[PDB]
């Protein structure tokens, strides 16, 4: 994919969406149920989901002044053992989130093309770089109908298999 | 026939996040997850705050004529400082931690005054090492009993409690110097302390010697402390060398703690207070203490996590 | 997909399925062994994979009676310690586990669609709603083998392009 | 043409779990991971438990009168009860959790009475604060010596551990409430109590003095313990108030221990027993209580926890 | 996929790659970019990606030779509580970092057949077994085209298109 | 037409892995995380070993006869061997735990001698229970005070800690066997030993009374321990059975400790020491041992962990 190659540095109203060319010449359009679905997920993920913040008032003493023998010895301890257990669910739960956040906008991007794709039917061919190629002229009235979940592909394949084949 | 491009956005300048499979991998978006500052200092809000200037807690609970202005004082947490000092009649606390934490926890220095009658023993007795005011004197919440003309009889005293909630006794013992300074003080060549309850007892024998001269001293007080329960008594039982509590102190459960700290206090509100200072609380880690105090961040080693908050970044090229 | 846009409250045999429609009327039929498949993966994860009972005796005390200081204080702390990190690791599992359960029913679900669509070849269409569209004579003997793994599309291709195309 | 459409089942009405990308996602069916709930009854199998009915474990130790059923008792779980109470002489024990936890461990009040001679001394003292039967008693496994005549000479007592297994000695010190009772009691003006091993010994000096009234006496006996491992041997050293051993306790190691509960005990099997009474424990968490024993599930925060067993639940509109 | 019917004991120069057939016989090659991929993941994935060895001096005593009381009873309970934690989080690792790998190496092996597919496009069909049936006279510099990413599928389909319809 | 058939390797024999969604899958290759063996012995890089063979480190640090070896001598680890042995004059260490925690992390037992004056006692005296050479004898770094002709004056000496660095003394208390001894060799009727610094003081006073026989003696040592800090002072006061200290061990902080193990040290380098041996670190777990030194993979229970280095494993057939 496209997607693969690259992103879109020129895309500022929204994550994912569309680019094209026709007999109109070019435009851009971002799809937002995509971007907001991503941007969802995503805001939930950086939410207390699995964790929250916890108040805690008197502890244990953590710093010393004297050197005092076993129970100094087990306070110090405990608080390492805590640390250290802390530190560990630090790491993975970040490797953890990272890894689904860009699995999920990386799905979302697949989705969007899987989506195009199904709703062009046999009047297009994927590229194999991200791009359908549309075998029947379709203007800018045609490009919004694909973009919003409206293109009737049955009023196309006349002409789009004649031109495939 | 027409082109229809699909595609995602990226950003001319990413940040690098780490994955399970990738070590390091640039995303559009990433925020941090730890909290490695402070401002420096101790928000006054919405906790209450009580910088002890020169005070500790202990010389608060005692009444050390320095501390006389935390007389029924209370705090959610109660802030010591490295330049506190101690300047009255000498002592020790044995376990002094467990009273520290007692007196922390507890959040107040509510002291009650009781009718004890001590008889035939001289009351309020100070030292030129505990000045109050132009001459000497002895710490706010203590008795030092000593000889009535020529003789010290066994005290024997009762205070029940008949509340609905804890007293806490301060009370302490005498150790003199030597064998001419406990029989001119309290006529006895053998003083005991005893204080009890239905549940438990305390038996403490003074220990006669020099110590290091501090503060023109070579004498010690060791402080003792008991709690007694509704429903149950207060007994004190002495032949000499007892510094005698003067009341209780009233206790309570709850959020207060103690904390060392050379930050100072102001004007502002925050949650979490670190002995660096108060920190935010919007993240979920930080790297600034362990110690700390309110709705804070977990404590963790690393001094930066970053989170992705969006998508691989690809540049156009 | 038709499997996104609803499942199927009439079936009861089985979790995955086909529904059909031809010349004989309408049917369906529970797929049996992506509903083993994905009931054998979740049982397996409802048991005992990655934690299991432990048997525990003599402990410390965890409540008190009695104000006793530092020792009560440490003990309480190895206790809130304790309890903190075992309540953030059934939040992570959980969810972390029921993420992974929804991925591999959705997967098994795509993967019976994929089989199908390379069983039918060039004979079928995608539809976009879960469901492809034959393009011969299909009957119910058909369907079945096309169900358990036995259509023969090359005995199709000369009737289904010329409907297709 | 035919159309072959491709699917999965559907509920009326699923349930809701939460996800790492869905706070809230609805699914054909969930299971309970937390236990929320009890019988509220204690199970008397597969573990063996005793209730302690009106007694704690340190009176059935002892040998306080109303604990003489528990006499050679053994127990996986000693269940104390809120309406415990003690009838006999007033006592304490300095680290009473500790010998607390050491007798719930062994899981045993196996007694074997030892053949120690005191010679020159009254044995057998009682008192009416521990009635037994109609007249005066004592605790059971312990000796009040006292004077004999006119005297009481230095009991040097020797008992080596020529067994296999390590013995458990309870002993104590009794405290006189005056002067004037000490003299009376046991001849001597200052006693002390030494007990010793080839590799520890504890000397304890009684305290004189008044406490409290409990049950009729203002005077206390304080308990101690010693272990004698196989080789080792025991040596009791006194000249006055020695509360003597009568015996040992067997120790024992395993899984035994103690539990304090109000709960009921009835004819059930459970593998889990929490304060409130036993679980299930067929879920991987709990948040019936912190305090467990046996095959217990985890002790949690969240009072439900709801993992998927099945699919994405979507109706069909 | 024939990638899921079975993998081949034959193929040694690499872990994932093409084997063929055509009028000039058969062969086998690795591709070197997909199985280098795999590799990379890993190698990382078994280094301290989450996780690193920490060194510890002075510690809490853990066996003991006598029966002390309450304060051996929670030097126990702590060192307990912290195997059972680190025991835990050693199982829920190896168990995701696995199911990582498994779904890495399957993952790689699905990319590599989908950028097969859209190089090949028309020209080509899927013929459900991880097998492209290839419509045209395919020799073996046409093999390798393909393979090192530089077939050009515009001057098969005149031929292709006419084997397949 | 051609056919361009895609794939992946596969191996003859493969191994099984668990995921979160099969209990066994068979991979190509899988590499072990749990190091379940040692090689039996300790190795003597990169750490310094220092082997007490037949003594403790406490005997080591008394200065017991046969320990004379171990003067001055440093450790990152202390190896204490289940043969060890004590042959000096009997003693016990109040909390000997933290004695010992103390020194094993100070990491050395460089001691420094002082000039204490002990006036009008007999100083070094010894016994034939610690034979140094063919007569008899103490612990080297303890001097056994005892009367002067017929006098024992109350010792009252100063040490003032005017360096940089913290001073740990070591001191004890005699506890005769008997009312003839006490007076016979330090004419004291009741001794008493206080040790104090300007912070916290010490008092002990010594038990009469036999003990089991060890090494011909009824009798025991007390051993206790202070530490001064610059700028603070020792004071010792004593009137009898004092076992004085002849100088201070020089305490320090580092990464030093004490392991007890019979496995034989060897010229073989490895960061990680067991009681079982050294073991390797490449692998983040292991299940050979809970007690561990340096930089060791982390304690589990598992013996065994499979982790997969290569996708699944699935024949030709
Ligand atoms: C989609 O776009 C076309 C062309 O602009 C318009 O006629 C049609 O009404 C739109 N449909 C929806 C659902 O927005
Ligand atoms: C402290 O509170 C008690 C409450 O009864 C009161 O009697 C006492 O005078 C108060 N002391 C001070 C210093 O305000
Ligand atoms: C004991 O020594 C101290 C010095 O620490 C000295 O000030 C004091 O006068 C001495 N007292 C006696 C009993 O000589
Ligand atoms: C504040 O953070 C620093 C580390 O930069 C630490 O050394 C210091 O101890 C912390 N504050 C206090 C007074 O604990
Ligand atoms: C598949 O179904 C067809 C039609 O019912 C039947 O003839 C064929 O034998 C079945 N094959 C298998 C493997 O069950
Ligand atoms: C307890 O067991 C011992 C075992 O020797 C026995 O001698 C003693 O009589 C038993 N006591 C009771 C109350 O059963
Ligand atoms: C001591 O006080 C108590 C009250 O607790 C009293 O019963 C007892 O008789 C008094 N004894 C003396 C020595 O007067
Ligand atoms: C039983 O559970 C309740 C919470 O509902 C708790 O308050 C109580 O302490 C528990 N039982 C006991 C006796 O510990
Ligand atoms: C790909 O292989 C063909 C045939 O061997 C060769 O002509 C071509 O140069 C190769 N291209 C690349 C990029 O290696
Ligand atoms: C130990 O070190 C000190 C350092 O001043 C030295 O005086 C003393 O002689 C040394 N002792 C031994 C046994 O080497
Ligand atoms: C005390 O008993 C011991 C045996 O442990 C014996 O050796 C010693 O001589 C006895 N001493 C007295 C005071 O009779
Ligand atoms: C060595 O491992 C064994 C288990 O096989 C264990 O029993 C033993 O205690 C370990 N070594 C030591 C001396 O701690």
């Amino acid at each position: 994919a496209g997607f693969i190659e690259n992103g879109w540095e020129g895309m500022i109203d929204g994550w994912y969406g569309f680019r094209h060319q026709n007999s109109e010449g070019t435009g851009q359009a971002a799809d937002l149920k995509s971007t907001q679905a991503a941007i969802d997920q995503i805001n939930g993920k950086l939410n207390r989901v699995i964790e929250k913040t916890n108040e805690k008032f008197h502890q244990i003493e953590k710093e010393f002044s004297e050197v005092e023998g076993r129970i100094q010895d087990l306070e110090k301890y405990v608080e390492d053992t805590k640390i250290d257990l802390w530190s560990y669910n630090a790491e993975l739960l970040v490797a953890l989130e990272n890894q689904h956040t860009i699995d999920l906008t990386d799905s979302e991007m697949n989705k969007l093309f899987e989506k195009t794709g199904r709703q062009l039917r046999e009047n297009a061919e994927d590229m194999g770089n991200g791009c359908f190629k549309i075998y029947h002229k379709c203007d800018n009235a045609c490009i919004e109908s694909i973009r919003n979940g409206t293109y009737d592909h049955d009023v196309y394949r006349d002409e789009a298999l004649n031109n495939r084949f | 026939t027409a082109t229809l491009c699909l595609g995602h956005h990226a950003v001319p300048n990413g940040t690098l996040v780490k994955t399970i499979t990738d070590d390091q991998i640039e995303v559009t978006n990433a925020t941090e997850l730890v909290q490695s500052s402070s401002t420096g200092k101790i928000c006054n809000n919405p906790h209450r705050i009580l910088d002890g200037i020169d005070c500790t807690l202990i010389d608060a609970l005692l009444g050390d004529p320095h501390c006389d202005v935390f007389q029924n004082e209370t705090w959610d947490l109660f802030v010591e400082r490295s330049k506190a000092f101690s300047n009255c009649y000498p002592y020790d606390v044995p376990d002094y931690a467990s009273l520290r934490s007692l007196v922390a926890s507890s959040g107040t220095l509510e002291f009650i005054t009781e009718g004890f009658t001590w008889t035939g023993v001289t009351q309020n007795g100070g030292s030129n090492a505990c000045k109050r005011g132009p001459g000497s004197g002895f710490f706010s919440r203590l008795n030092w009993l000593t000889k009535s003309g020529s003789t010290y009889p066994v005290l024997n005293v009762t205070m029940p409690n008949n509340d609905n909630f804890d007293k806490l006794y301060i009370w302490g013992v005498h150790h003199p110097s030597t064998n001419q300074e406990q029989t001119s003080l309290y006529v006895q060549a053998s003083g005991r302390v005893t204080v009890s309850t239905r549940r438990s007892q305390q038996t403490i024998i003074p220990n006669i010697g020099s110590r290091p001269w501090v503060r023109g001293l070579s004498s010690r007080i060791s402080i003792y402390w008991t709690i007694v329960k509704p429903g149950d008594v207060l007994v004190i039982n002495s032949n000499g060398n007892l510094i005698a509590p003067r009341g209780y102190f009233k206790m309570r459960t709850g959020k207060s703690s103690i904390m060392r700290s050379d930050a100072p206090i102001d004007t502002c509100i925050s949650e979490c207070i670190t002995p660096n200072g108060s920190i935010p609380n919007d993240k979920p880690f930080q790297n600034v203490n362990k110690i700390t105090y309110g709705a804070c961040p977990k404590y963790v080693k690393q001094n930066t996590l970053k989170l992705a908050t969006g998508m691989r970044n690809v540049p156009e090229k």
